[PDB]
């Protein structure tokens, strides 16, 4: 069944954004929650996926 | 105080609730109303801030004048203007909207539609993308969130 | 006691109405290949209640009516009668268990048209009024084939009771005998609350202010809600074991949701009908097959020996 | 190209196209943002003889 | 008696309307609400200057009007594109008439109810107007074909994309035909309604598919060819019946047509220069402004004065979407344009809106708009 | 030089054609399958 | 050359009759039309998540206006008016004098960003890449005056996108 992969790949954005804490930082900030490659990050505190 | 700290909360709760559910009444003038579209298309998507797509003008909040203003309809834009209820917005979109733009020097526009109604948000372009015009309403929800009725009210 | 039961239907009936206005803007914003609001609340929770309070302080329109009698009655009878229409509704049981629920949910369905006259009469525009009077015609049209439609499944019922319609359908949907009657019962609850493709209105209440035009608003939601929980019993209508009702009310609250999501998908799917096309529609297709049909089902049961119970 | 087999079958069904093979969503396939230089050519007048202007 | 409406401006229309109950006996479109005076601007500007005014009249389908206006100006220089910007001129035009038929089809869709295949084909568009800023750099008006080609070589990787667009867009056309023209309502609301026989077609200056919805076999891309379209193969469509719904067929199937002709231009780009290699009329390139002092003077000359074009009046007329537009421009010598009129298709359109609509009610009215593409920047200039 | 052009095996064949797929049943089969549906429910 | 859209004729048979009867009762294209919008439903929708996600631009996008300099600090505009000659709406309004070292300078360099069209016939005008059309197009303003940039304003812009306008001139020069 891959509906347990969708579960898995949810459950570590969870894991991936640092725990719920972090997870629910950019969920009330971004609206969007999925992890990505930190690419880089500016002199002020921008991150760039 | 605390009627202050109460006055305070209240401000940012309406505020919330007014810039979180703006209406739009879009003036369908000219090649900006192109770009409005495509700020509503599902790829800018203005439903998804809470902007929903053609309110009536009789319970929108804010009027997006887009496109050329000429003579022959700058009192239809005022009489839409009055016929809002308030709290009332106005977003000027693309250069003939702001300034006259590329008809500035023509006889039958009306240079900038700020000669006619009151205008909150200048978004410049021909046409502004709807990106930018989706950042004018951005800046318009900020320009709401830092509204004071309440706390100046108080104070009064 | 029975104060905590009317209270415990009533406010979920306008918690549910609040956020079928969420569910349509998602749905439709998904169908048109877009999204719907994710931004106001944690995936667009709090849009409800930010568009209540932007409509509860917004200004009022401060119209000049002809009545003050029809335009404060309007949204109060469009209120009351859209609360009403729940009360003999078995889900498993009914509020008000009665031996008519059927025929008592006709007759105040029916009574809905006089908050479209009302208001369209009490408003000092003459284009809303033609509006008005084309949504009371369009609705008193599509009343006559619910009534029919209804006295056919009724037929197969063997009563005007509502819970015995959960008796009648315990080894088989009864959209299996009566899918014609089914689809066109479909159509026409569509056409009653002036739901796309019949919504001429969108294509009669514009004087109210932002508030009573959102109580219209949600009295229009509680009856499209409604329509969809009836037709859910009287068509697929589901398994009832008494001793955990929480079976049939977790089995009719999912078939209920689908149908209004089918509400929602029928929307965002066809234009809209011209106005002497759906009486085109009326009158001249859904009427002569819902006679047809009237006829087939009164002398069914008599051909078959399957003439219901009358208890 | 992120929908489970499942979705992508019902998907399938109810349009009854082959929507996999024609996606109206980009991916990988375009183009580079970054691109090699390119070396633009001369027109048929850039000569230096039999290039009279009033010819 | 009998009822007078007035659905005023609340593009924009104001519309008067005699009826009769439900039937319209009178249709008159009073119109100049987005009357600028285009028109004017162009006798005070010069050529290149008076090039942007043409993006902004149709609005939907910019590069059309440039190519339109371009190849006034070239008539009239007696001077002639390289291959290669006639190939990147009907790849761009063909581009423009898919867009064209986007807006029309999907906002004569959403004025009639089915709002949905609006924002279905909008990313579409929105694709195409990502191949307009890649091109030129602005997604809308583009100032991109000049008099003497386009202004810019086409950015590498930009065919291949245009590849894997029209690779895709057949799918998205019949979608949208899958959720139209097959469906009762949408077949209900267009059969009966509007009914233009090919005489009065003629008559009232009717072009494109107003034409070819009933009956009339013209097309300029084939009787009165212009760049390369004399060397691409394509086929017009034909309706039958001169209402909307054979209009509606009509811009599917040039939507269809203009895939074809996509096709066949990504296939046969020649390589070339893209200007006219006359430094008097098109502008040198920058790396030899800044070398050579001939380049450097006719940089000066054509951004400051501009060329000079020779005395003399053309009617150029090419098949933009709506049908046939032209540009009358008159050139008295110098490099202002004396005088240029320009002819829309919308404008005799709606001028018979009053015929079509006549027995018609009134939500035909607006399928009536709906099947004249009607956009207010070139009806009312 | 080094221009914008298309490859030199071309591109690829593409489609401008109608596909409307002509999906579902035939129209006796369709009647068939509600009249039995019909006698399901009535017996 | 030409093909007939709408001119087929429907069968006659009893097949092709019943075929379109049971369309008529059966509803079938509606349940087409409902296919495609469920088809839909479970499609990713093409949705970014502005403003934390941008849509795509090229290196020739016409933005907001700014003034470059050399790599020394000195401007690059030396006052010769043709980005003022050639601009179509007439936004660009330039006065200039020698300065104090003998140099050709503006002392007014002024684009109403409410006039101008943002076609770019400036930069494509101007002979030392002085005046560009950069990629800025968030500077959307509460003010109409704030849209009347005088010379100050665009040599801040200038210092503000330099390294993103010397970057987009870099990979887009050899085309012009
Ligand atoms: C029907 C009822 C729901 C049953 C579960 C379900 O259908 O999940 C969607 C799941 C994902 O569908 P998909 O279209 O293939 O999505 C592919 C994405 O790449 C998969 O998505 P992704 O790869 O982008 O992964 C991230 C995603 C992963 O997705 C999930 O976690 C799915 C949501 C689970 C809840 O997680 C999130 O976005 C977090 C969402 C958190 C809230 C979800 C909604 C809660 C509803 C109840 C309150 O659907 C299926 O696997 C097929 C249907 C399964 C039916 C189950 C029985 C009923
Ligand atoms: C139950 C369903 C939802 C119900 C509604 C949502 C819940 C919140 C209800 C209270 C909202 C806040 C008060 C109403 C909105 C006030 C907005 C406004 O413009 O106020 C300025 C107005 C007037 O302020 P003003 O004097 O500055 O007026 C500005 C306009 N001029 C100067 C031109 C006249 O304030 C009021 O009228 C005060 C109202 C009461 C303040 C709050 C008390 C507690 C309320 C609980
Ligand atoms: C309750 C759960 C859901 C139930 C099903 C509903 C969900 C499906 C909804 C799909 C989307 C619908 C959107 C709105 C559509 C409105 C338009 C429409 O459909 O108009 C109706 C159309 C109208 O016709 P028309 O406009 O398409 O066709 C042209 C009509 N004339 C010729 C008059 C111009 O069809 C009907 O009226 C048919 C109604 C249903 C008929 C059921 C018949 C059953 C079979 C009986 C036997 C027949 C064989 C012969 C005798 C044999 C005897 C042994
Ligand atoms: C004596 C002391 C108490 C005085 C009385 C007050 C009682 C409590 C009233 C409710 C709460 C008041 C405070 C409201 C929020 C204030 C802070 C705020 O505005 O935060 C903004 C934040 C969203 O931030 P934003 O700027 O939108 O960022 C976008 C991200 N891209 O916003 C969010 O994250 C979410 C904001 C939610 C706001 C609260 C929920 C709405 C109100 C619910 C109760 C009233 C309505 C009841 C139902 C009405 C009918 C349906
Ligand atoms: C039958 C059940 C029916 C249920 C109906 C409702 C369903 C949805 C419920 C809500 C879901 C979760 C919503 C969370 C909203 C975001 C909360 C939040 O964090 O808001 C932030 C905002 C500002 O916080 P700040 O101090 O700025 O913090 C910044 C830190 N650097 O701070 C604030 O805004 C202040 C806190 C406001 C909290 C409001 C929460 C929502 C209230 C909705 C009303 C209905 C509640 C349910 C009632 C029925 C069930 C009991
Ligand atoms: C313009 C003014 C304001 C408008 C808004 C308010 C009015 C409109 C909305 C409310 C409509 C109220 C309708 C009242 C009667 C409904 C019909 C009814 O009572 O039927 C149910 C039932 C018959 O079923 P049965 O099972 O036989 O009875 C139990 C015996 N085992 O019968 C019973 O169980 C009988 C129960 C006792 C009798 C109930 C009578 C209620 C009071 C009289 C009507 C009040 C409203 C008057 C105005 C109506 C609208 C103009
Ligand atoms: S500012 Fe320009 S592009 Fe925008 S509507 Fe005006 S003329 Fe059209
Ligand atoms: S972009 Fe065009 S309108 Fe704007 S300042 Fe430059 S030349 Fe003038
Ligand atoms: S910006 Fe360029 S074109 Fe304009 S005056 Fe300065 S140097 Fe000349």
């Amino acid at each position: 069944m891959e509906l347990l992969q969708v579960l898995k790949r949810g459950l570590q954005q969870v894991s991936g954004h640092g725990g719920l804490r972090g997870y629910l930082r950019v969920l009330f900030r971004a609206n969007d929650v999925r992890v990505g490659t930190l690419v880089g990050e500016d002199k002020y505190g921008n991150k760039y996926y | 105080s605390r009627g202050e700290y109460v006055v305070a909360k209240l401000d940012d709760l309406i505020n919330w609730a007014r810039r979180s559910s703006l209406w739009p009444m879009t003036f369908g003038l000219a090649c900006c109303a192109v770009e409005m579209m495509h700020m509503a298309a599902p790829r800018y998507d203005m439903d998804r801030f809470g902007v929903v797509f053609r309110a009536s003008p009789r319970q929108s909040d804010v009027m997006i004048v887009a496109g050329t203003l000429t003579n022959k309809m700058a009192p239809a834009l005022r009489k839409v203007y009055d016929q809002m209820p308030e709290p009332r917005y106005v977003v000027s979109m693309g250069s003939c909207a702001n300034g006259g733009g590329y008809y500035h020097y023509s006889y039958s526009v009306v240079r900038g539609c700020d000669r006619i109604v009151p205008v909150d948000i200048y978004v410049p372009g021909c046409p502004p993308t709807a990106e930018a015009l989706l950042y004018g309403i951005l800046q318009l929800q900020k320009k709401i969130k830092r509204e004071k009725r309440l706390r100046i009210w108080y104070r009064r | 006691m029975f104060m905590i039961n009317v209270l415990t239907l009533i406010i979920p009936i306008l918690l549910a109405v609040a956020f079928l206005t969420l569910v349509e803007r998602k749905v439709l914003g998904y169908m048109q290949f877009r999204k719907g609001p994710n931004v106001v609340g944690p995936y667009g929770l709090l849009q409800p209640i930010a568009d209540a309070i932007k409509l509860f302080i917004k200004e009022p329109l401060r119209p000049a009516t002809s009545s003050i009698s029809m335009f404060i009655l309007a949204p109060i009878l469009a209120l009351t009668l859209a609360l009403t229409m729940w009360i003999p509704l078995p889900m498993p049981y009914p509020l008000i268990n009665m031996n008519l629920g059927v025929l008592f949910m006709l007759a105040m369905s029916s009574l809905a048209v006089y908050s479209i006259l009302w208001s369209g009469w009490a408003s000092n525009s003459k284009y809303a009024l033609i509006g008005a009077l084309r949504a009371v015609a369009q609705t008193i049209s599509y009343e006559v084939t619910l009534a029919i439609i209804l006295l056919s499944v009724l037929l197969m019922n063997g009563s005007f009771t509502l819970s015995t319609l959960i008796i009648t359908q315990e080894q088989v949907w009864l959209i299996f005998p009566a899918w014609p009657l089914a689809m066109m019962w479909f159509i026409s609850t569509l056409a009653e609350t002036n739901r796309a493709p019949f919504d001429l209105t969108e294509g009669f209440n514009v004087e109210y202010a932002a508030g009573p035009f959102a109580l219209f608003f949600m009295a229009e939601y509680a009856n499209i809600i409604m329509m969809n929980i009836f037709t859910t019993t009287l068509f697929l209508g589901a398994f009832h074991n008494p001793y955990m009702p929480e079976l049939y009310t977790i089995n009719f609250t999912i078939k209920s949701l689908l149908l209004s999501i089918t509400f929602l998908w029928i929307r965002a799917s066809y234009p809209r009908f011209r106005y002497d096309q759906l009486m085109h529609l009326l009158w001249k297709n859904f009427l002569p097959l819902t006679l047809a049909l009237c006829m087939w089902h009164v002398s069914l049961p008599i051909l078959l020996s399957s003439i219901p119970p009358q208890t | 190209a992120s929908a489970t087999r499942l979705i992508q079958g019902l998907r399938n069904w109810a349009s009854g196209r082959d929507l996999q093979a024609k996606l109206q969503l980009r991916y990988q396939e375009i183009s580079k943002r970054t691109q090699p230089p390119p070396k633009l050519p001369v027109g048929p007048s850039h000569r230096l003889s039999n290039n009279y202007y009033c010819a | 008696s009998n009822l007078t409406l007035n659905f005023g401006p609340q593009g924009v229309l104001r519309l008067v309307m005699e009826l009769s109950g439900e039937m319209v006996r009178k249709c008159d479109p009073h119109i100049g609400l987005l009357h600028r005076g285009t028109e004017k601007l162009i006798e005070y500007k010069t050529y290149l200057q008076a090039l942007p005014y043409f993006d902004r009249l149709d609005y939907v389908s910019m590069m059309c009007n440039e190519q339109a206006y371009s190849l006034a100006v070239e008539k009239l220089l007696n001077i002639q594109p390289p291959p290669r910007a006639q190939w990147i001129r009907v790849l761009f035009g063909e581009i423009t008439r898919l867009l064209n038929h986007i807006m029309a089809v999907t906002t004569h869709a959403l004025d009639i109810g089915a709002m949905t295949p609006f924002f279905w084909m909008f990313e579409e568009r929105e694709k195409m107007f990502e191949f307009y800023e890649r091109v030129s750099g602005a997604r809308m008006h583009a100032a991109y074909v000049r008099p003497g080609g386009v202004h810019q070589d086409l950015p590498l990787g930009l065919m291949d994309d245009i590849y894997e667009f029209s690779k895709n867009f057949s799918l998205r056309i019949d979608e949208l035909e899958e959720m139209l023209t097959n469906n009762r309502i949408w077949r209900n609301r267009t059969v009966d309604i509007g009914v233009v026989t090919a005489e009065d077609a003629l008559n009232y200056g009717f072009s494109g598919v107003m034409l070819r919805g009933s009956g009339i076999q013209w097309d300029l891309r084939k009787t009165q060819p212009y760049d390369v379209y004399d060397q691409v193969e394509f086929d017009v469509p034909i309706g039958s019946r001169g209402d909307c719904y054979d209009r509606y067929l009509c811009r599917v199937e040039e939507m269809r047509q203009s895939i074809r002709i996509i096709s066949q231009c990504l296939n046969k780009m020649p390589p070339g220069e893209i200007k006219v290699d006359d430094a008097k009329v098109s502008p040198p390139k920058r790396a030899e402004m800044k070398t050579s002092m001939e380049s450097l003077i006719h940089h000066f000359k054509l951004y400051t004065e501009g060329y000079q074009v020779p005395p003399g009046a053309t009617y150029t007329a090419i098949e933009a979407p709506k049908g046939e537009f032209g540009v009358y421009l008159v050139s008295d010598g110098s490099s202002r344009p004396y005088r240029c009129k320009i002819k829309a298709p919308g404008f005799a359109h709606l001028a018979g809106l009053d015929k079509m609509s006549k027995g018609h009610m009134l939500a035909d009215v607006v399928a009536i708009i709906g099947t004249q593409d009607i956009v207010f920047g070139e009806v009312d200039r | 030089v080094k221009q914008d052009m298309p490859p030199v095996g071309g591109y690829g064949p593409i489609d401008y054609k109608r596909n409307l797929p002509r999906r579902g049943l035939s129209g006796y089969s369709m009647f068939a399958v509600g009249i039995g549906a019909l006698l399901f429910g009535y017996w | 050359t030409y093909k007939y859209v709408n001119l087929r004729e429907p069968s006659m048979d009893m097949k092709s009759v019943t075929d379109r009867a049971a369309q008529t009762l059966l509803w079938t294209e509606l349940i087409r039309g409902l296919g495609m919008t469920l088809s839909y439903l479970f499609r990713e929708p093409a949705t970014i998540n502005y403003p934390f996600e941008k849509g795509p631009l090229s290196p020739r996008f016409r933005g907001e206006h700014a003034l470059r300099r050399y790599p020394s600090g000195e401007e690059r505009c030396i006052a010769c008016k043709l980005c003022e000659a050639v601009c179509p709406a007439q936004a660009i309004t330039i006065e200039a004098e020698p300065r104090a070292d003998g140099s050709r300078r503006t002392t007014r360099y002024d684009i109403d960003m409410t006039k101008c069209i943002y076609c770019g016939f400036c930069q494509e005008a101007c002979p030392v890449d002085a005046i560009v059309e950069g990629p800025n197009f968030e500077f959307s303003t509460e003010t109409h005056e704030e849209l009347l940039y005088n010379k100050e304003k665009l040599l801040n812009n200038g210092d503000k996108w330099e390294a993103e306008i010397a970057a987009n001139i870099q990979a887009d020069y050899l085309y012009r």
